[PDB]
DNA sequence: TTAGAGAATTGGAGAGTGTGTTTTTTTTTTTTT
DNA sequence: CACACACTCTCCAATTCTCTAA
């Protein structure tokens, strides 16, 4: 077969035959061969050695090609691709299998066949838009998954045992049509009753799923339109009901009689058979990474001052709030569940309940974590029931037997719950999340089933105090109209008040407007940029698991002491033992921002001042001073300690001098690693060296 | 789904945790070529009706050693620091009293029924989740999450036949065991009212449909409930409890559990709290003093089978004599007040002082409840009672 | 076509068999009697059912670019003139609202909210609302129903609804079995139908409680969030809202403020960029100008005409003023002023100057900008927005 | 030039094969009570 | 199961082609 130097010249043909005769086959064939053998990106980095190299080590049998990758780089395949998208993806599959078995020539003991998936095809449909036009296509829709088959075994290369003699009739191929009738066996001509050999039939795994319009996307009043999808091989459970997803896929039709007797026309069925499933809520997962990824964020946390930026980083368009930056992004990187012995589990999610006045940018921090967490559900108020948020029976839709389906609760089982006025809820409602928030669980003993599903997620909410205004003669306790129970399951307990102060109120006017300007249609650390810091986020969470080894339990044991103490003295808080182990859960949620995989007193005492300013804050305006010098006084605000290490430095220094009268930088560190003062950085950032005129340099190591 | 065969039939219920060995095959006799799937099933494996020889005469040395009953309480929940008499009626719920059949064809309940009411973080919810993971037969569910229905049993059409039949609750799952009842307060009151023949006759009469039977219920309810104001606000009084007094006779006791704030106590609870947390690396070394949760799952269910204990005669006077004592202090305190109290004290908590004297026995393997274990069933009865007082 | 809409067809009507009942090569086959005796039919009887074949559809009686071809050279030269028009803030109040007496504050404050700003995304996503809230409270004798029968039927895709719900779903949504499915679905409220449009909602002090937590994130984040059984769903409700409500006991009182006279709490006080309020005095020239204005408006009526004022506002709504860095100084004096003013009565019950109302003045000075088609806010615009919700605040205390 | 006797081709009768069929109750959930 | 429809195949004989005599 001779290379075709021009496959664009169909010379009257079409692109399914033209693509489907030899020539071009092998040319195409050759084409894809070098586009993944030679694509490099815009670093000089050849992305599909990384890819494949992943491939192999994850045992993924599925390669995903960027479509602008290959418009931009073998510009024919791409025209010939959504017009033959069946002989091409083929085509496609055989060419690649050639390539990764070049790079690992021992991965067909691990697959027998790679499936070559496109991802940002630009032909975008809405599913309300889908014509005739479009069919036998490559297209690229949006919607929610609605309904989900069972991963079930279907028929791909099928043989069949004669009814009489023993001789197995060959391989016919399965088309998502009709069924495929054997036939006569040419041994005898036997036609009876024949009967599929399990054993020698080839299977493939089988979901069928509809998808509809996203209830954003239709209009008020109006019903969705939807699309059943078939998933085949490796795309199976790639979404689940309620999963917002992009689906490339041939949309395809075929002849159906129970619809032509329904509509009295030769109406044809139609299908989309999925190539490529993509949630748009995962715009990134953690395969996704890549070295050039990871690198950036194991680099950026060695910044030293990264817990700052992390903190900026939430909610960048919001003044103010530092606190409630802080609580955020703790409870957002979340600590680790912990079940010692196998016989005793406790929650490792931190919750946080924000509530205060009016206007003060409760919800945009809501609706803030809702846009950048993976996996986020957002309710409101009344908008909620019990029954909706932990899980609900019902008649199946079809078969009619009752089964359980899962809530907002279960659905954000590693991810956030959002609940806007929290308040506003009914108590029937609000307390349904008691044995999520708590035992992340909810059991469900109704017509007959009876379980308990995983439900651990980390609530958010926000709420109003009693009258709209939260009022500084009483306390939280006072104000909030909740009770103890529900008090006590939230972490972070956040007061946010609108009182006067002109000097604050003029530099939030000026922040405020200068965002209106920044955003147009067109604390001093600098912030991360936000795509970043959902890399981040989701490398902190799925690769780094801290582990605390010691949290100087003296410290701690006596805080929550006292702290019961006032709390039994001012009634402002319920504070129970769940604090305790909030100080542990934020600890480590602080070690996860940090990537560190073991927990240290630095983690420890940012819990400690995070517990210790909420519950000064839950108190009265008098009792709140006393409350201030008292924690302040006797408990660890550890802000700094610069003294030590600053007459450790003059004491070097003094005996130095008179040791050479009559490397001082690696003096000073080794000091410091010998005393339990190991942070250094603040030192040498303070002022108490610099007016005594010590200096510092990490190359010369001189002061 | 599985399809056994032979002895493999009956050798599991639902309920069981099971390993399964078997065939992954299509059925054989939506799309097009799709085919059912199921296991024939060649070997189970119940993860845990029998007890090896060696495990007998274990049981047999562990109920003969004089300190059993303190070792047993020490095993339930081991990670809770405190609450020693709870853990103590939780033992007691766990070995359970003894059922009988009077002459006149009448039965005596002999499961035991236990609530616990009170302050939030006070460990319900884990003593629930340990008690549902330690006994042979357990089953947790929340009070918000369940009915009538799914609690007791529902009846219901088959789409295979069309004909109603029954499927069973929680109460018929656990039947033999405990149900954990979690936010029992927060259960509807027509869903509370279900459960009341199932907690003293240990049956359920269902009628529906026209399916008329009696099913068997015999399980014990271990439920956690709070305050009707949250904590438990003690100027309040008997203004703290919304059930019924029909729903709280039938609880053989009732902690009423009190978050104190001592500092002492605190400091070592934070201490153990942290400690707790931190040996979570430790490789689950074995601990002295203390039976395992799976042995200690073992040596409740060959009790239960094996031993059933009576009163002893003059142990049975002595209950006699304090039971009438009790009521006389019941009657001259709701006097007093010119109130009713919540809770009542009534002839079933008579018999529940009788169960909770058994359950300590069987714990012994005893034929006969001494005076001490009636001595003991009435000092925490006396909890319960003053939780009433 | 839509559901509820009234089409004129056209096309045939043509006859349909019952093609279960015909059994060709192709397909095989599936109280009154057919007809008979066809190969194809066997022994089985073949009915008919008659079908109509449209041809074509249309109604039976009806982008920026877009706009700009869809229009017409005349249209050109109308929407120039009013863009060059002087005093055409009072001419439009006026064309708009013709049959109301006086209210002229009232008037200006209903054309800014139909000219509304400019929506924005912050960088992290967030949404920054750019639609203006307006309520008018006055006793029942008032001209308040009246400036929402006018801004209804004066604009497209506007609608008029009480507080009081006459369907399952009321303002927001509601989640109610389908009678043919037999399984939970989102009914739609007044607010999602006036999605990226108005809602005129009187008797607002008399909502459902359902809609009385709901039009908390309706107002402000301009979404329903909806998690019930079978259903969860985030819907979209990016409506301006101009409400129109009573005094508590039927009648005003101006010793008390606003906040003592109506029972809305202070979250929804807060949402609302400007708040009216009508009292009916008892003056006897008002009332003679009020029965001659209406006496003449049913006999001898038999500046701008409202489909002229359509094409203005469509065409001037794309505009997107940007603010100068003068009128930011402007807009940040003027909300230290408000606040530093709102101090003198922040512990005394005030209607208490959020962060709503400076982003309620930048949306005040962008309507005004997009009503001069102007390519930067102004000064001028500035303090124009600034005099109607000082106004407001001033007339809201006493 | 017509037509009639013998041989070959086409019409259709009928023998044989394969396919399809005979209001009711309990429970949940949201909204409305 | 069993009693009607639906469909195919085969054989039989009736009509038309070819060659001859009246
Ligand atoms: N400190 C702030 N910085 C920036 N914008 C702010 C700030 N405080 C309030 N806002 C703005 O105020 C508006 C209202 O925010 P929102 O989150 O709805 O308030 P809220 O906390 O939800 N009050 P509520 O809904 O009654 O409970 C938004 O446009 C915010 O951007
Ligand atoms: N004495 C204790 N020892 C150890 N952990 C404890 C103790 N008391 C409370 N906790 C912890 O507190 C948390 C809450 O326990 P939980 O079982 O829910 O108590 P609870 O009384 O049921 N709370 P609530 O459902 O609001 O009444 C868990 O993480 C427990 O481990
Ligand atoms: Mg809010
Ligand atoms: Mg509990
Ligand atoms: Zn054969």
């Amino acid at each position: 077969i001779e290379s075709i130097e021009n496959l664009e010249d169909l010379k009257g043909h079409s692109v399914r035959e033209w693509v489907s005769m030899a020539g071009p086959r092998l040319e195409i064939h050759h084409r894809f061969k070098n586009f993944l053998r030679t694509h490099v990106d815009s670093h000089g980095h050849n992305v599909f050695k990384e890819r494949i190299s992943d491939m192999c080590k994850e045992n993924r049998e599925s390669l995903v090609v960027n479509y602008e990758d290959l418009a931009a780089r073998e510009h024919v395949l791409a025209y010939f691709l959504p017009e033959a998208p069946a002989e091409l993806l083929q085509i496609f599959d055989e060419a690649a299998l050639e390539v990764v078995l070049a790079m690992y020539p021992k991965y067909d003991r691990i697959t027998n066949h790679i499936h070559v998936r496109i991802s940002h095809l630009p032909l975008v449909e809405e599913l309300r838009s889908l014509r005739q036009l479009h069919l036998n296509q490559l297209i690229r829709t949006s919607g929610v998954v609605t309904s989900c088959t069972g991963v079930l075994p279907q028929l791909s290369m099928v043989k069949y045992n004669c009814n009489k003699c023993n001789f197995v009739l060959g391989p016919f191929c399965q088309s998502q049509n009709q069924e495929v009738k054997p036939g006569s066996c040419p041994e005898c001509q036997s036609a009876g009753p024949f009967e599929v050999n399990m054993e020698e039939t080839i299977y493939q795994n089988y979901q069928r799923i509809r998808i509809q319009e996203s209830p954003g996307k239709v209009a008020a009043g109006r019903l969705p339109r939807s699309k059943d999808a078939i998933l085949l091989a490796d795309l199976v459970d790639s979404c689940k009901p309620g999963d917002e997803i992009e689906l490339t896929g041939i949309y395809h039709n075929n002849y159906d009689g129970s619809l032509n007797t329904a509509n009295g026309f030769p109406v044809f069925a139609t299908v989309i058979l999925a190539n490529h499933v993509a949630k748009k809520d995962n715009k990134v997962a953690v395969g996704e990474l890549t070295d050039e990824d990871v690198k950036m964020i194991t680099s950026l946390s060695k910044d030293q001052q990264i817990g700052e930026k992390i903190f900026a980083s939430i909610a960048p368009s919001i003044y103010g709030h530092e606190d409630i930056k802080r609580g955020l992004a703790l409870a957002l990187f979340g600590g680790e569940p912990k079940n010692p012995g196998g016989k005793h589990k406790v929650r490792g999610d931190i919750n946080v309940l924000l509530c205060g006045d009016p206007g003060t940018a409760k919800s945009q921090f809501l609706k803030y974590i809702e846009k950048v967490s993976s996996r986020a559900i957002f309710t409101t108020g009344q908008g909620a029931s019990a029954v909706g948020l932990t899980a609900y029976v019902q008649r199946h839709p079809v078969s009619r037997e009752w089964t359980l389906e899962a809530g907002a609760l279960v659905l954000a089982d590693r991810g956030v719950c959002l609940i806007d006025e929290f308040d506003k809820m009914n108590d029937q409602d609000r307390t349904s999340i008691h044995e999520a928030m708590e035992q992340q669980s909810i059991s469900i003993s109704k017509a007959g089933i009876v379980t308990s599903l995983q439900a651990r997620c980390t609530v958010i909410a926000a709420a109003n105090p009693i009258g709209g205004r939260y009022d500084p003669s009483l306390t939280f306790s006072e104000n909030v109209d909740l009770t103890e129970p529900i008090i006590s399951r939230f972490d972070i307990l956040c007061v946010v008040r609108d009182t006067v102060d002109p000097v604050q109120d003029e530099m939030l006017a000026r922040f405020v407007v200068g965002s209106h300007v920044r955003h147009h249609p067109s604390y001093g650390v600098e912030p991360l940029p936000q795509e970043v810091l959902k890399k981040y986020i989701i490398y902190a969470k799925e690769r780094v698991h801290p582990k605390l080894n010691q949290m100087d339990q003296d410290k701690v044991a006596k805080m929550y002491s006292d702290l019961r103490k006032e709390s039994m003295a001012t009634g402002s808080i319920p504070i129970t033992v769940r604090h305790i182990e909030s100080m542990i859960r934020m600890a480590e949620a602080h070690a996860r921002i940090h990537l560190r995989d073991y927990v240290i007193e630095d983690d420890v005492n940012m819990a400690i001042r995070v517990m210790l300013e909420s519950f000064i804050d839950t108190q009265k305006f008098s009792v709140m001073r006393s409350m201030r010098k008292t924690f302040a006084r006797y408990l660890s605000f550890r802000r700094d300690n610069n003294e030590l290490l600053l007459f450790i430095l003059k004491q070097l220094v003094a005996e130095q001098v008179t040791y050479q009268r009559n490397v001082p930088e690696k003096d000073l560190v080794d000091k410091a690693r010998q005393i339990n003062i190991h942070n250094l950085s603040a030192f040498y950032d303070s002022e108490l060296f610099r007016m005594n005129k010590f200096s510092h340099d990490l190359k010369r190591k001189m002061i | 789904q599985l399809y056994c065969d032979r002895y493999l039939c009956d050798k599991v219920v639902p309920g069981n945790r099971v390993t399964i060995m078997g065939i992954y095959s299509i059925k054989k006799f939506v799309g097009v070529g799709i085919r059912s799937s199921y296991i024939r099933v060649l070997g189970i494996q119940v993860d845990t009706g029998a007890v090896s020889p060696q495990e007998e005469e274990e049981f047999r040395r562990l109920a003969a050693l004089p300190n059993v009953y303190e070792v047993i309480s020490k095993s339930i929940a081991p990670s809770i620091f405190g609450g020693t008499d709870m853990k103590k009626a939780i033992a007691c719920l766990l070995f359970g009293g003894s059922r009988k059949r009077l002459p006149d064809g009448l039965t005596r309940r002999g499961d035991i029924n236990l609530l616990m009411l009170g302050d939030p973080g006070t460990a319900k919810s884990q003593l629930l989740k340990f008690v549902e993971k330690c006994s042979p037969i357990g089953v947790y569910t929340s009070g918000k999450g369940s009915s009538a229905a799914g609690l007791t049993a529902s009846v219901m059409r088959d789409p295979s036949s069309r004909n109603f039949i029954m499927e069973g609750g929680a109460m018929v799952l656990a039947d033999g065991g405990v149900v954990c009842i979690d936010e029992f307060d927060k259960m509807r009151e027509d869903d509370r009212v279900a459960i009341h023949e199932a907690m003293e006759q240990q049956t359920i009469s269902i009628a529906k449909a026209g399916i008329t039977t009696t099913l068997n219920s015999r399980c014990s309810v271990l439920a956690a409930a709070n305050s009707v104001f949250g904590r438990w606000d003690e100027t309040k009084g008997e203004d703290n409890i919304d059930f019924m007094p029909t729903i709280l006779s039938r609880f053989d006791m009732i902690f009423i559990v009190k978050d104190e704030h001592n500092e002492e106590r605190d400091v070592m609870l934070a201490k153990h709290v942290i400690t707790l947390h931190v040996s979570a690396l430790t490789q689950t070394q074995a601990v002295e003093g203390e039976i395992d949760l799976a042995k200690l799952k073992k040596f409740i269910a060959y009790c239960r089978v094996k031993c059933g204990p009576r009163l002893s005669a003059e142990a049975a006077e002595k209950l006699k004599n304090r039971y009438i004592i009790m009521r006389s202090g019941a009657r001259q305190h709701e006097r007093d007040s010119d109130r009713r109290s919540s809770i009542p004290i009534t002839v079933r908590q008579l018999e529940a002082i009788v169960r909770i004297a058994e359950a300590l026995s069987k714990m012994k393997l005893q034929p006969f409840a001494t005076e001490a274990d009636v001595e003991e069933a009435l000092r925490l009865f006396q909890v319960s009672t003053l939780d009433a007082a | 076509a839509q559901a509820g809409d009234k089409c004129d067809f056209t096309g045939t009507l043509i006859v349909v068999p019952d093609v279960s009942k015909l059994s060709t090569p192709g397909a095989r086959a599936e109280e009154t009697e057919g007809i008979r005796g066809l190969r194809a039919l066997g022994v089985r009887d073949l009915s008919y059912r008659l079908v109509f074949l449209a041809c074509c559809v249309a109604p039976t009686n009806p982008t920026a670019e877009s706009i700009k071809n869809q229009m017409t050279v005349k249209e050109w030269e109308k929407v120039f003139e009013m863009s060059q028009d002087k005093n055409l803030y009072h001419n439009l109040c006026t064309s708009l609202f013709p049959t109301i007496h006086g209210n002229d504050e009232v008037k200006r404050g209903v054309l800014l909210m139909l000219f509304g700003g400019v929506p924005k995304t912050t960088g992290e996503g967030t949404s920054l609302r750019g639609d203006i809230n307006v309520c008018i409270v006055g006793d029942p004798s008032t001209a308040k129903s009246q400036f929402l029968k006018h801004v209804e039927e004066f604009s497209p895709r506007a609608v008029y609804t009480s507080g009081k719900a006459s369907s399952a779903a009321g303002l927001t949504a509601a989640v109610v079995r389908d009678e043919e499915s037999h399984e939970f679905v989102i009914e739609a409220g007044a607010l999602m139908l006036a999605d990226n449009g108005v809602c005129c909602i009187d008797e607002f002090d008399k909502m459902d409680v359902r809609d009385q937590v709901a039009i908390h994130e309706a107002m402000e984040q301009q979404t329903i969030s909806i998690t019930k059984a079978g259903v969860k769903a985030t819907l979209n409700a990016r409506t301006s809202i101009l409400a129109a409500a009573n005094p508590i006991s039927g009648h005003y009182d101006r010793s008390k403020s606003l906040k003592q006279n109506i029972n809305l709490s202070a979250p929804i006080m807060s949402r609302f960029d400007l708040f009216f309020i009508l009292v009916d005095e008892c003056n006897e020239v008002t009332d003679y100008a009020i029965a001659r204005r209406i006496v003449d408006l049913h006999s001898r009526i038999e500046v701008y005409s409202l489909d002229d004022i359509r094409r203005y506002l469509l065409f001037a709504r794309q505009f997107k003023p940007k603010i100068s860095k003068e009128s930011e100084d402007f807009i940040v004096e003027q909300y230290k002023h408000l606040r530093q003013r709102d101090g003198s009565g922040v512990t005394k019950s005030s209607w208490r100057i959020t962060v709503r109302q400076l982003e309620s003045m930048i949306r005040l000075s962008e309507a005004m900008a997009r009503m001069h088609c102007c390519d930067e806010v102004q000064p001028k615009h500035v303090k124009e927005a600034f005099r109607l919700l000082n106004k407001s605040i001033i007339r809201v205390e006493t």
